[PDB]
């Protein structure tokens, strides 16, 4: 602390000098600026009787009333520059304090434009004039005549930090160049190195690497003129090596760059407890993600394992690992008010600059995190980060950053398919843009000096706004306008790059123009190209849209691996374009009753391009399209691809959660990391990374359980397709995979999925009818339709392939025909004579029907119409009522759109135990946890005295409480809450301490227990959540599902019983009472799935409130 | 039709729908 000292001593000079003389007023102004410096970060008013702004305003008036001696001009320049600088700092601190007070009053997004937006034109001019004065001081050959050039250097550092916060990197570059000049003239070799490194860092973040390399060696040269033992030398050398690693990552020298990065990481210096190193760790953690975004072809395998060994599995983790360190540094420096609305600054020179630097780095890291997370498919997390950034920017009242964090939110809202909120956000931005300078920033000259056009950040904001506006145009159905907006984006990006290049040359004064153009706007161009190609797909008539595909392909391939996921999207578009009978049928062994060769190779290339960090939708479309083009040509490959196309965002979230688990430093954890890692495999051709990695995973199924996948094969990215893929994976069982096209039948795969939505809307409409006659008519007219639908799935979609779902007969009885019906079927016309399709069906041979046999024969046997059926029919007839089936639990896996259809009541899967897991790696991680003494429910059983209930959290449902009061209270050894909303501690305890959680209320209790609290605990209790849509993964657009179930399963929940659609009171109460008495009265060792299959017949409408409960997980039972 | 029979049916029900990391402390330099 230096407060009282400087306070008293500055007062001494305040009273020690007169004012009438020209020197006196000057001295008083300097004394007033030093007084403002103290009053700006210390509370002494009561003892000073002056405010920071009043003091600095008086100092400015006095300073503008001074005439120099023609030899002290420089000192007046410096004093005026510092006075303006501290006016800006004190005004900004007043803004921050009143913003904190505003959040104190209110404890939004309408104040985004409420910013006075009238001071931003004077406050910026303060800093502009300060820079002008300091430049005029420090752009001349003669040595500056200022008394103290150290203070000038420090003030230039603070100017650079503030200019970085306000999103003006261009002027921060000039400030840092003047800092380098001051450093060289003052003969301090540490500050020159520090300055040179920031000049490189800023230059590479913009995207010009040549000048970045020039400055890195300029820094390397300065690194020699200083002692080789101090902390300064270690930190500067480590920073120089890290920048070299990043440069090699940019200059296609990854092989040596990774070695430099390994040296950087392994050096114990980046562990010592210091704020300078705490900042250095952020840069290395960002660089680890630049490497982790690389494909598996631009490196060796040993370097990849070396990089992953220390940590940082998927790129997303590294960036969250950074934003945490940045927030921790903020808490260390500026207290905690600026981050949450729930410490003294301690200014000693370094702290002042570090404060603004850490704020700027927080904002930049949040920007990168939002972009990357939204790209993968985690839109919710991106929105969370965006809202945090918007709050921080609103507190500081910086319009440009609010604009970037507003266009990001608009893009995410478009991703979630919410047009109104997206339009509002895009309109909030046109206000900010208008203040900064129908869209009016368009029609500008390619070259101009507009604030929205001379600043790269504002140009990027405008381009992203136009891109999202084009997207919202296309989504609303109003095309043409959206396509033109996308053309504007595609045209504008290169010219913006050209202007940034010219600006960089103007600032840095290098002779030769940049060898490499900036790559900051390349992502915008790639996304625009993707949108144009996708639009061209649905309009094949146009040829300009067709040629766009090639243009985007050259654009993405010309910069490898800078834009890999866009290359994968364009490759999938290219393959689906070359697609349009289907060539797929010649790749499986059945049909309903070359170009492909190159297509499969291109899909293989795209798979490699994104396998390590795949976007969800893109991967799912690719994997299943590759399965279509492959079929039974390589059954293992087809099974791998099909099972690699379901629940990908689930796997991203599980890897991130696992990293958090390990951070809060075990063997099961490590093996689970290896299982979920997108790169844990040996290198090689296609099989080694694909078919092999697959087989390595496929040799892991628990013996006695069938794992089927029902993936709806698409036809065009975005819409529901009319092809369905089925893969029966089992131990010692070669993959049996086929197609079930329903686009040639009467009940197409979209008819069922639209009738489901029609029934849902009818239910929502009838929910508010008073007349008993009208209400009951509607319920009884919807139950019949749902009953019709559940049988459509068995009658039309699965067709002659329900045996592949029913437990296959592992008895030695199929063998008699598994080769008998090949020696004639292949002769009659079979193209690919598979051998497993004749053993997966023999179980329940009596249940096999002659019309089933007809399709099974025609598809297996084309050409000659007589033998084709006759042989298969007589053979199957001879094998009728052969044997009885065993017990084999089933874990059906369904895609994002096939999860909502009731697949459990299908009149073939009624008796058998059927559940539903997100994916296959989940099924095997269940065995890992089940072997390392974890998940005690699957080890011992569900203790009937370890159940917790939450009934009627809000006093709304009197019928429920009336029914389940004594029954839920008299139960031996149970505890719960009725009437009152349970406190958070209590509910977390239930899922963690007990074994069963019966919820009777609205929804899933996302009001008293959100998925966030559930992920932050381990689930030891089976979830029986009986409320509307309690297990429904809402498909809010093209995005995958979302709900509480996908976060109970990540906590280790054995089973999860929740309703799929909305339910009323009495029927679901009947279901709950039936299931509970059935399961808790059966006795020890009683499967839950069996009694659910029984309780389905309790509701009055046995198809609209009886077929709703589904199960997620592995079989549970009593002890 | 069935209007007189629907009189004996019970009154309509009600739906079961509402229809409505901490930054760490780094060691000081
Ligand atoms: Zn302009």
């Amino acid at each position: 602390d230096t407060g009282q000292e400087r306070f008293n001593i500055i007062c001494d000079l305040l009273e020690l000098s007169p004012e009438e003389t020209p020197a006196g007023a000057w001295a008083r102004a300097t004394h007033l600026v030093e007084l403002a410096q103290v009053l700006c970060y210390h509370d002494f008013t009561q003892q000073t009787n002056c405010s920071a702004l009043d003091a600095i305003r008086e100092a400015l008036q006095l300073l503008d009333s001074v005439r120099p001696e023609a030899q002290a001009r420089d000192q007046l320049l410096d004093d005026k520059a510092q006075a303006l600088l501290w006016l800006y700092i004190c005004t900004l601190e007043a803004k921050m304090q009143e913003g904190i007070e505003r959040d104190r009053r209110a404890q939004f997004l309408y104040s985004n434009i409420a910013f006075n937006l009238a001071a931003d034109a004077a406050q910026s001019k303060c800093l502009d004039q300060a820079l002008a004065l300091w430049k005029e001081l420090l752009t001349k050959g003669q040595a500056p005549a200022v008394r103290c050039l150290q203070q000038t250097a420090a003030s230039l550092q603070i100017l650079a930090a503030l200019y970085q916060l306000v999103a003006k990197p261009m002027q921060a570059l000039e400030v840092l160049l003047l800092l380098r000049i001051v450093s060289e003239r003052l003969k301090d070799h540490s500050k020159a190195a520090g300055s040179s490194c920031h000049i490189t860092q800023l230059l590479l973040t913009l995207g010009c690497p040549s000048y970045a390399q020039l400055h890195l060696e300029e820094a390397a040269s300065s690194l020699k003129h200083l002692d080789q033992t101090t902390d300064t030398y270690l930190l500067l050398s480590l920073t120089c090596d890290l920048l070299r690693s990043q440069l090699y990552w940019t200059h296609q020298k990854v092989t040596k760059g990774v070695s430099l990065l390994l040296s950087v990481l392994r050096d114990p210096a980046l562990q010592k407890s210091s704020k300078a190193w705490y900042l250095l760790r952020v840069q290395v953690l960002q660089l680890v993600a630049a490497y982790l975004s690389l494909p598996s072809n631009n490196l060796s395998h040993s370097l990849w394992e070396q990089l992953c060994a220390q940590g940082w599995q998927t790129p997303e983790i590294a960036l969250i690992d950074s934003h945490k360190l940045l927030r921790s540094i903020i808490l260390l420096l500026m207290g905690s008010d600026i981050l949450s609305t729930q410490t003294s600054f301690l200014d000693y020179g370094e702290n002042l600059v570090q404060k603004w630097q850490v704020l700027s780095e927080v904002l930049s890291c949040s920007e990168k995190l939002v972009c990357h997370l939204g790209r993968l498919g985690s839109v919710s997390e991106a929105k969370a980060f965006c809202l945090e950034a918007l709050k921080l920017t609103t507190k500081l009242q910086i319009p440009r950053q609010c604009a970037l964090f507003l266009v990001l939110k608009g893009e995410l809202e478009l991703a979630r398919n919410d047009i109104d909120l997206c339009q509002s956000d895009l309109q909030q931005v046109l206000f900010l843009l208008e203040s900064c300078t129908i869209p009016n920033f368009l029609s500008h000259s390619p070259t101009c000096d507009c604030s929205l056009c001379a600043s790269p950040v504002l140009t990027a904001v405008c381009l992203r706004w136009v891109l999202v506006t084009a997207g919202v145009r296309l989504a609303m159905g109003h095309q043409a306008q959206g396509l033109d907006l996308l053309q504007v984006v595609l045209k504008g990006c290169p010219e913006a790059a050209e202007r940034l290049t010219q600006a960089l040359q103007a600032s840095l004064n290098h002779k030769t123009p940049p060898s490499l153009v900036p790559s900051l706007l390349d992502e915008i161009l790639a996304q625009a190209y993707t949108l144009l190609a996708l639009e061209g797909l649905n309009q094949p008539s146009n040829e300009s849209l067709q040629k766009v595909l090639q243009s985007g392909l050259k654009f993405v391939a010309a910069r490898i691996p800078h834009l890999e996921p866009w290359r994968a999207s364009l490759l999938l578009i290219w393959a689906l374009t070359k697609l349009g009978t289907q060539l797929f049928a010649s790749s499986w062994g059945w049909q309903p009753p070359s170009t492909l060769d190159s297509i499969c190779d291109s899909l293989s290339v795209a798979f490699r391009g994104i396998s390590h960090c795949p976007p969800s939708g893109l991967y799912a479309h690719l994997c299943r399209f590759l399965a279509l083009c492959l079929g039974h040509r390589d059954p293992y490959a087809t099974a791998f691809l099909v099972t690699e196309s379901v629940s990908i965002t689930c796997r991203h979230q599980l890897l991130t959660h696992l990293h958090r688990q390990l951070s809060k430093q075990d063997v099961p954890l490590a093996r689970i990391q290896r299982l979920f890692s997108f790169r844990a495999l040996e290198s090689g051709h296609f099989p080694q990374p694909e078919k092999e990695s697959f087989q390595e995973r496929l040799a892991l199924i628990p013996s006695g359980v069938t794992v089927c996948v029902l993936a709806l094969a698409t036809l065009q990215p975005g819409t529901v397709g009319n092809t369905l893929l089925l893969t029966r994976l089992e131990k010692d069982s070669p993959p049996v995979s086929v197609q079930i096209p329903t686009g040639q039948n009467k009940l197409h795969l979209r008819s069922v999925l639209n009738e489901f939505d029609a029934i849902q809307k009818a239910q929502k409409e009838n929910s508010s009818c008073t007349d008993k006659r009208e209400w009951w008519t509607g319920r009884l007219a919807l139950d019949h339709r749902m009953e019709v639908l559940i049988a459509s799935l068995e009658k039309s979609v699965l067709g002659c392939w329900k045996g592949l779902l029913l437990p296959s007969s592992e008895e030695p009885g199929p063998a008699q025909e598994a080769s008998r019906l090949q020696e004639l079927l292949q002769d009659c016309g079979w193209k690919y004579p598979d051998r497993t399709l004749l053993k997966i069906m023999l179980s329940g041979a009596g249940a096999l029907t002659p019309q089933d046999i007809q399709a099974l024969a025609y598809g297996l046997c084309p050409t000659q119409p007589e033998r084709a059926q006759e042989l298969l029919n007589e053979a199957v007839g001879r094998l009728q009522g052969l044997t009885v089936p065993s017990n084999s639990h089933l874990v059906l896996v369904l895609d994002k759109d096939l999860q909502k259809l009731p697949w459990e009541s299908m009149p073939s899967l009624q008796a058998l135990p059927v559940t539903r897991l997100p994916s296959f790696r989940f099924l095997l991680s269940y065995s890992i946890i089940k072997e390392y003494g974890a998940s005690p429910v699957l080890s011992q059983g569900v203790d009937p005295r370890s159940t917790f209930y939450v009934l009627n959290p809000h006093n709304n449902l009197s019928s429920t409480e009336e029914q389940f009061r004594a029954n839920f209270s008299s139960e031996a050894g149970w505890r719960g809450v009725v009437g009152e909303v349970p406190r958070p501690e209590q509910v977390q305890e239930a899922l963690t301490k007990h074994d069963l959680y019966i919820y009777a209320g609205h929804g899933a209790g996302a009001r008293f227990l959100d998925g966030q609290a559930v992920l932050r605990l381990s689930c030891r209790a089976v979830a029986l959540l009986f409320g509307s849509s309690s297990a429904a993964l809402a498909v809010h657009g093209n995005l995958e599902g979302a709900g509480i179930v996908l976060k109970y399963i990540m906590a280790g929940c054995p089973l999860f019983l929740g309703n799929l659609w909305d339910v009323t009171d009495r029927d679901i109460d009947r279901y709950t009472e039936a299931l509970l008495q059935g399961w808790l009265g059966a006795g020890p060792g009683a499967p839950l799935l069996y009694y659910v299959n029984q309780a389905r017949q309790a509701p009055r409408l046995k198809y609209l409130i009886g077929a709703a409960p589904i199960a997620y997980g592995l079989p549970v039972s009593l002890r | 039709n069935l209007d007189e029979f629907l009189k004996e049916f019970e009154n309509p029900e009600v739906p079961r729908e509402d229809q409505q990391e901490e930054p760490s402390r780094l060691q000081e330099s």
